[PDB]
């Protein structure tokens, strides 16, 4: 097994901790779209951040004529 | 002087083992960073 | 305030609906004009039961503008000599057809593409882009609220038809 992590898993070329002196994976779906798409996984942090500098900016924001008559 | 063309005037040295391993240590810190996201946003393309 | 409106009105009982064809082709005639629309209004509203009721407020609303225009000299020349060449053929008593056909001379007018096509065919050329409607178009489509006038005209030439034919 691999020498510095000390799992039983991988290589010692192949694991992803620093080397020393001494995990949810995408389900397979294959829609073109689908392993194509930017918004995958999203829980929704930038629509939060941007609904709360609106909400800051928003915070910080708070007749008739004579011969017309 | 009339400001047509401007060449970059200078050639990237690098030595070979400090650079193997500034290769490795990106190498491992975006395999990490694959791992530790679960939500990549890649770019949209062209970007203006 | 009120005292502007009351000599209005006096002056307003002082000047006549009267369009003469050579005065046509200014100040004086816009008002001729506005007080011809207006009398119009008066001899519906004498008469409100028979018609349709549910057209003269928004008859009203629509020609506000106009009317606002009329009493400030502020309308174009070409549309107002054919508004007030519609208004003659409209204030003459037995032709009502010169009256809509000067109509459709106000509405869509000479040009020769009123609205804009575009794309006929799969095969492109470039006198095409001659076609389309931006530049020069009818009155009735410069802008959403002189449709709603123009049309109102029309609605009070039918008014007047009726009114002819009755009363
Ligand atoms: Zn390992």
């Amino acid at each position: 097994f691999c020498r510095n992590c000390g799992e039983a898993g991988h290589k010692e070329k192949d694991c992803m901790e620093k080397p020393r002196k001494m995990v949810l994976v995408r389900a397979t779906d294959d829609d073109w779209d689908s392993r194509k798409d930017r918004w995958y996984g999203y829980s929704g942090k930038e629509y939060n951040e941007l609904i709360s500098k609106w909400e800051r900016d928003k915070r910080n924001k708070i007749d008739e004529e004579i011969e017309l008559m | 002087t009339s400001g047509a063309i401007t060449f970059v005037n200078e050639t990237p040295r690098v030595i070979e083992p400090v650079y193997t391993a500034q290769w490795s240590a990106t190498w491992i810190a975006m395999r990490r960073e694959k791992r530790d996201r679960t939500h990549f946003k890649r770019m949209r393309f062209p970007p203006f | 305030r009120p005292e502007r409106i009351q000599e209005a009105i006096a002056q307003d009982k002082t000047i006549s609906v009267i369009i003469d064809p050579s005065q046509i082709g200014k100040p004086l005639l816009s008002m001729k004009c506005n007080l011809y629309i207006h009398e119009i209004l008066s001899r519906w509203k004498a008469s409100l039961e028979a018609y349709h009721p549910e057209l003269f407020l928004d008859t009203k609303k629509a020609l506000f503008p106009l009317l606002l225009q009329l009493r400030r000299n502020q309308l174009a020349p070409d549309l107002l000599i054919s508004l007030a060449t519609v208004l003659y053929h409209l204030q003459q008593p037995k032709e009502i057809n010169l009256a809509v056909q000067s109509y459709m001379k106000l509405s869509i007018g000479n040009v020769a593409w009123p609205i804009g096509v575009t794309s006929v065919g799969i095969h492109a050329r470039s006198a095409h882009s001659k076609i389309q409607g931006g530049r020069n178009a009818a009155n009735i489509m410069i802008d959403e609220r002189t449709r709603l006038w123009i049309t109102s005209i029309k609605r009070l030439i039918t008014f007047e038809e009726w009114y002819t034919s009755n009363h």
